C-alpha cells in the first residue's frame, strides 16, 4: 500500500521517472477544463493547441507553452529540447491524450493565452483603416477558425466578433485558425455586449472617424 | 472576403498597362508616407510626456527618500568585512 | 465543400486523384447532395493522372491552372481577367477555351504533374501578403479559385472591360 | 577504485610514511626564506583548496625536515626556515593502502537529475526553517530519505538541487530518517555547517529532539527511561534486530525518555519520546517491546497489535495503511535568535495524526516544555 | 621522467587565488618571489642525488645555491 | 512669446540651468493664470476632455503599468 501510494504520489507529483496513465491526474484535469470551460479558460488564460507543426511554427515565431504532452512512441522535439526554451515535458498515453484532447496528434501544447490588442486603437488610431472585418453571430467553430485564418491571410485591418461568437480560444476555433490568434498583424477584438461595450457605437464611431461605408 | 480584401482595388485603379505606366513615380511618394494622415504629425512621445498629479509626486519622492535610505543601509550591510574587502581590493585593482 | 463550391458557381464535371471516398457520408454531409445531382458528372482515372488531364484538356481545348505554392503567378485576378480577355476576343472573332482547376495537397506530387504538364500551363496562387500563416484552407483557396474562374464571371469580367 | 583503503593505526601510517617513495622534497632558498607554510603550499599548489591545504598540513601529511634526523610537524601560522625540506606527497602517494583525506582528490558529481516546478513548489512548502547556515524541511509520510533498491523510485536526497536559493552547492542532510517517519529534517548549507553540526547527533546525555507517537495501550509508568542493546545482523531478504538488556561486545546501547501525555481509556495512549542515542527503529522497538505497546500503524514490528480493534471505531482494521504515529516534532539547533533563547524549531502534524487527534479530543498544535529554547 | 625539479615562474593567479584568506594576510602577500622553489621526486642516495644535479643543471642544497651564484666573471665594457 | 486668446503677451525667462520641463511648466502655470483671468473677464473657454492625445497618453500609460 505505501509502495502504490507512494507511485501515485510521484505521479501527481510527475518527477521524472513516471508516466502518467489516469484520467483522475491533476493536469490531465487542468487540461481537460481548460478545454471545455470557457469561464475557466479566460481565468487561467491559457489555451490548448494540437499539432507538433503548429507548436513548431509558434515556436519559430516565439511562442512557447509551460507544458507539452507528448504521447509514447514518438520523439523529443529539437525546439522543446534546445536549452533557450523553458519547456516542460509530460508522458502521455493514448486513451488519456484522448480525453485531455478528443484529438491527440501525439503532441500537445498548454500555451499562454496572448494578450488581446487593445481597443485604443480602434477608439483613437492614427492611421486610417482601409478594411475592417465583422463576423456577427457564427455558431460552429470550424466556420470561426477558417474566417479567422482567411482573414490573416487577407491582412485585414481589424477583425471584430460581435454579439455572438464561439471562444476563440476553443481547440476547435484553434484548429481552423492556426496560429491566427498567435500572429499580430490582424488584430483581432471579442466585442459582447454583455460586457459593457457597446458594439454598434464602437462601429459608428470607427465609420464616422476613419470615412468607411 | 476575397472580393472585399484590403488592397484588392488596386486591379481597378489601372484601367491599362500602358496608363499605369505613363505614370512616373517620384521621392515624393516615398515621403507621403511618413505622414499620418488622421491624427496630426508629432516629434516624440515618452513616458516623460506623462503628467504627475499632487499625489504622484509626492510618492515619487517619498520613493526617492526610500532609495536614498535604502543606498545608505546598504552601505552598512555590504560593509561585512569580507565583502568589503572584496570591494576595496576590487577598487584598488581598478585604480591600478 | 468543394464540390458544393463547384457545382453552385457552375461547374459540369470534377476528377477526384487519390481522394479518400467520392460518396463518404461525412463527405455526403458537406456536398448537400451536390455530388448527387445529375448536371454534376463525376470522374474517377485509373492510376494514369497524367494521360487522363492531357487528352481531355488537348481534346476538348481547355487552358489548365494548378493552385501551387510557387510564386509564378500569384494575382488570380489577372490570370482570370487574361482567360476572360482570351475568351471575349474568340466571342468577337466568331472556339471558347474552358479552365481547368488543379488543387493538390503535396508539392512532390504536384511538381511531378507540373514538369509533365503538356502546352499552356500557368501556375496560379492567391494573393497573401502575411509571412506568418503558410497558406489558406484548400477547401477556401479552391473556392477563390472557382470564384475567379467561374463560366458566369466572363459576362461580369465584359462588363469591366466596357467600364474601363 | 584501483587502491582499496584498509584500517590503520597511528604506528601504521606513520611506518607507510617512512616506507613510501612517491613524496617530493621541496628546498627553501633564499627567495622563500621566512615564508609561511600556507603561504608556501597555495603559491606552489594552485589545484589543492586552502581548506584541503589545511586538513594536510594539521593532520601531519605534509611536514618539513630541518636536517636533524627526525621529521617535523607545523601548522599553518609556523614560518619556513632555509636549508630545510618540505616533505609533500604526490598523486602517486595515495595509491597505497592509506586512506587520503577528502579534498585531496576530485570527487565527480556525475549525472545530476531534472526536478519539476510542481516538485520545486511542493519542496519550497516543505521548508519550514531557513538559514545562511541551517534549513530545516518537513518530511511528509511515506517518502524514501535516501534512494532505496528501486533506483526508479522518488527520494529526498535527489531533491537537494531545488533547496540551494543563493548557495553555489546543494545543501547535505545532516540526519537521516526512516521512511515512515514523518518529522522535520536539517540540511547544512556550508560544507564547514555541515562538520559543525555533525558534533550534536552523535549519542549524548541531554536530548534535544521530540518524537510524538501515538501507541496502543497504556504502559505501566507515565514517565521512564527505555534503554536496550541492539544487535544488527545481515540476513537474506533484510536485517535481524536481537533486543537484549544486558550489554555484549557486539551490542550497541539505545537509550530514550518517554512521558505519557494523555490516555485513551488504557487502549490507546500518546507519549513524547526524547532520544540519546541513534538507532535503526530505536524508538518503534522501544514502544513496541520495552513500553509494551506498539506505535498505532507499525506493522513491521507486531503488525496484529498495530491496528486494534480497540481503536477500530474510528479505522479501518482492513486496510492498514493509516500512518505511522511518528512525528520529529521538535528539535533545537545551536543558533541563537535575537531574544537569546536557542532556536527550537517545531514541525507540523500531519493531516492525517491531526484527524486521530481530533476524533480523540487532544490538541493537535501543543508546545513541548520539556526541551526548552 | 626528470629525478630533480628545477625552479619555475610562478603561475598566474585569478581573483579568487589572488585574495588573500584575511584582511590581515592582505600584507604578507606584499613580498613573494616570482619563482617557484626547486625540489626532487622521491628518495635517492648521495650518488643518485648528485647525478641528478649534474644532469639537470640544478643544485639542491641552498646553502651551495647561494654559496655558488652563476656570475660572468668579465669585467663590463 | 505666448500670445492667449485676449492677446496679452507674455515672456517666461530662460537662464542657464532651465530645462525644457521647467519651461513647460512655467508656461503652463502661467496659461492657467490667463484662463483665469479670461473666465473672470467672461470669455468662455473651452473645457479640456478626453482627446486623442489622452489616447496616446494612456498608450504609454499601459506601456508603464505593464512594466512596473
Ligand atoms: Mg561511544
Amino acid at each position: 500500500a505505501q509502495r502504490a501510494l507512494l507511485m501515485q504520489l510521484q505521479q501527481n507529483v510527475i518527477w521524472e521517472g513516471t508516466v502518467i496513465s489516469d484520467e483522475r491526474h491533476h493536469l490531465i484535469q487542468h487540461f481537460v477544463k481548460l478545454r471545455q470551460n470557457p469561464k475557466y479558460r479566460s481565468s487561467k488564460q491559457m489555451m490548448v493547441v494540437g499539432g507538433r507543426h503548429l507548436l513548431h511554427e509558434l515556436h519559430k515565431r516565439g511562442y512557447t507553452p509551460r507544458h507539452l504532452l507528448v504521447r509514447e512512441g514518438q520523439q523529443k522535439p529539437k525546439w522543446a529540447t534546445n536549452t533557450g526554451v523553458k519547456t516542460e515535458i509530460i508522458r502521455v498515453d493514448r486513451h488519456v491524450a484522448d480525453v485531455c484532447s478528443p484529438g491527440n496528434d501525439g503532441f500537445i501544447g498548454d500555451f499562454d493565452i496572448p494578450k488581446p490588442p487593445p481597443k485604443e486603437s480602434l477608439i483613437a488610431n492614427k492611421q486610417r483603416f482601409d478594411r475592417v472585418l465583422v463576423l456577427d453571430n457564427v455558431d460552429d467553430p470550424g466556420l470561426l477558425g477558417t474566417v479567422l485564418r482567411t482573414a490573416a491571410g487577407f491582412h485585414y485591418d481589424a477583425v471584430i466578433a460581435t454579439n455572438h461568437c464561439a471562444d476563440l480560444y476553443d481547440h476547435r476555433v484553434i484548429r481552423a485558425a492556426r496560429g491566427a490568434h498567435f500572429q499580430k498583424a490582424v488584430p483581432i477584438y471579442t466585442l459582447k455586449e454583455e460586457d459593457g461595450d457597446n458594439v454598434y457605437g464602437m462601429l459608428n464611431h470607427i465609420l464616422q472617424r476613419n470615412d468607411l461605408s | 472576403l476575397h472580393a472585399l480584401r484590403p488592397h484588392g482595388n488596386w486591379d481597378y485603379l489601372p484601367l491599362h498597362n500602358n496608363q499605369e505606366q505613363q505614370e512616373t513615380a517620384s521621392l515624393e511618394l516615398q515621403g507621403m508616407k511618413a505622414s499620418v494622415d488622421i491624427g496630426p504629425n508629432r516629434f516624440d512621445l515618452n513616458e516623460k510626456d506623462l503628467s504627475l498629479d499632487e499625489e504622484e509626486q509626492v510618492e515619487k519622492a517619498r520613493l526617492d527618500n526610500e532609495l536614498m535610505r535604502w543606498r545608505r543601509l546598504q552601505r552598512a550591510q555590504g560593509s561585512d568585512y569580507d565583502h568589503w574587502m572584496e570591494a576595496e581590493t576590487r577598487r584598488i585593482q581598478e585604480m591600478a | 465543400t468543394l464540390i458544393r463550391a463547384a457545382v453552385e458557381m457552375g461547374f459540369e464535371s470534377v476528377l477526384l486523384i487519390n481522394c479518400l471516398d467520392p460518396f463518404g457520408e461525412k463527405a455526403l454531409r458537406a456536398s448537400e447532395g451536390t455530388v448527387f445531382s445529375p448536371q454534376f458528372k463525376i470522374f474517377e482515372p485509373g492510376s494514369d493522372p497524367v494521360s487522363a488531364l492531357n487528352s481531355i484538356a488537348v481534346e476538348h481545348n481547355l487552358l489548365p491552372l494548378l493552385a501551387l505554392p510557387s510564386q509564378k503567378a500569384e494575382t488570380a485576378f489577372e490570370v482570370a481577367k487574361n482567360l476572360h480577355k482570351i475568351n471575349a476576343m474568340r466571342r468577337s472573332q466568331e472556339n471558347h477555351i474552358g479552365p481547368l482547376l488543379i488543387l493538390g495537397s503535396e508539392a512532390k506530387g504536384l511538381r511531378d504533374l507540373a514538369g509533365e504538364w503538356s502546352v499552356p500551363r500557368k501556375f496560379v496562387s492567391v494573393p497573401l501578403p502575411n509571412s506568418t500563416v503558410e497558406s489558406l484552407n484548400v477547401s477556401v483557396a479552391g473556392s477563390i479559385l472557382i470564384h475567379a474562374f467561374r463560366p458566369a464571371a466572363e459576362k461580369h469580367f465584359v462588363e469591366l472591360e466596357e467600364s474601363a | 577504485s584501483h587502491a582499496r583503503y584498509r584500517p590503520l593505526s597511528l604506528r601504521a601510517r606513520q611506518t607507510l610514511s617512512e616506507k613510501s617513495d612517491d613524496l617530493q622534497y621541496h628546498v627553501v632558498t633564499q627567495e622563500w626564506f621566512g615564508e609561511r607554510v600556507d603561504s608556501f603550499l597555495t603559491c606552489h599548489y594552485p589545484q589543492w583548496d586552502y581548506e584541503t591545504i589545511k586538513r594536510l598540513v594539521q593532520q601531519g601529511h605534509i611536514y618539513r625536515y630541518r636536517k636533524n634526523g627526525k621529521k617535523k610537524f607545523t601548522r599553518l601560522t609556523d614560518r619556513l626556515e632555509f636549508d630545510e625540506l618540505l616533505v609533500v606527497p604526490t598523486r602517486a602517494f595515495w595509491e597505497k593502502q592509506l586512506a587520503p583525506p577528502s579534498g585531496v582528490l576530485e570527487e565527480t558529481d556525475g549525472p545530476k537529475f531534472k526536478l519539476s516546478a510542481t516538485a520545486r513548489e511542493m519542496a519550497h512548502n516543505m521548508v519550514l526553517f531557513k538559514n545562511e547556515h541551517v534549513i530545516v524541511i518537513n518530511k511528509p509520510h511515506g517518502l524514501p530519505m535516501m534512494p532505496t533498491d528501486d533506483p526508479q523510485e522518488m527520494s529526498i536526497a535527489a531533491m537537494l538541487p531545488a533547496w540551494k536559493f543563493t548557495n553555489v552547492a546543494k545543501p547535505v542532510v545532516c540526519h537521516n530518517l526512516d521512511r515512515e517517519t514523518s518529522g522535520c529534517v536539517v540540511l547544512a548549507r556550508t560544507r564547514n555547517a555541515h562538520r559543525m553540526l555533525g558534533r550534536m547527533f552523535v549519542k549524548r546525555v541531554v536530548p534535544n529532539s521530540v518524537y510524538w507517537s501515538f501507541c496502543v495501550g497504556k504502559p505501566t509508568v507515565n514517565y521512564g527511561r527505555v534503554r536496550m542493546h541492539f544487535d544488527i545482523t545481515r540476513g537474506n531478504k533484510g536485517d535481524i534486530i536481537v533486543a537484549r538488556p544486558s550489554p555484549t561486545k557486539t551490542s550497541k546501547v539505545a537509550i530514550a525518555e518517554f512521558v505519557v501525555n494523555a490516555s485513551a481509556l488504557e487502549f490507546g495512549s500518546f507519549i513524547s519520546f526524547y532520544p540519546l542515542t541513534t538507532r535503526r527503529h530505536q524508538e518503534r522497538i522501544m514502544a513496541a517491546h520495552a513500553l509494551r505497546c506498539p506505535v498505532l500503524g507499525d506493522a513491521k514490528y507486531g503488525g496484529d497489535a498495530a491496528f486494534p480493534s480497540s481503536l477500530s471505531l474510528f479505522w479501518d482494521p482492513e486496510n492498514k495503511g493509516l500512518p505511522l504515529h511518528l512525528h520529529h516534532r521538535k528539535i533545537q539547533l545551536p543558533y541563537k535568535n535575537t531574544a537569546g533563547e536557542f532556536i527550537c524549531v517545531t514541525a507540523p502534524l500531519p493531516t492525517q495524526m491531526e484527524k486521530t487527534f481530533k476524533k480523540l479530543g487532544w490538541p493537535c498544535e501543543v508546545d513541548d516544555p520539556l526541551i526548552p529554547g | 621522467p626528470p629525478i630533480i625539479k628545477p625552479p619555475l615562474p610562478v603561475k598566474v593567479g585569478t581573483l579568487a587565488s589572488t585574495r588573500p584568506r584575511s584582511p590581515m594576510l592582505a600584507d604578507e602577500a606584499e613580498g613573494r618571489p616570482t619563482r617557484l622553489a626547486p625540489s626532487v621526486f622521491g628518495r635517492h642516495d648521495a650518488p643518485a642525488l648528485q647525478r641528478a644535479q649534474q644532469e639537470c643543471n640544478q643544485l639542491i642544497s641552498a646553502s651551495a645555491l647561494a654559496r655558488i651564484p652563476n656570475t660572468s666573471p668579465r669585467a663590463p665594457e | 512669446e505666448v500670445t492667449w486668446l485676449d492677446g496679452t503677451s507674455y515672456v517666461p525667462p530662460v537662464l542657464e540651468g532651465a530645462s525644457s520641463q521647467d519651461l513647460i511648466q512655467m508656461v503652463m502655470e502661467e496659461a492657467w493664470l490667463a484662463a483665469d483671468r479670461m473666465a473672470a473677464e467672461g470669455r468662455v473657454l473651452n473645457p479640456l476632455a478626453i482627446d486623442d492625445y489622452k489616447w496616446d497618453q494612456l498608450v504609454v500609460f499601459k506601456k508603464v503599468r505593464d512594466k512596473e
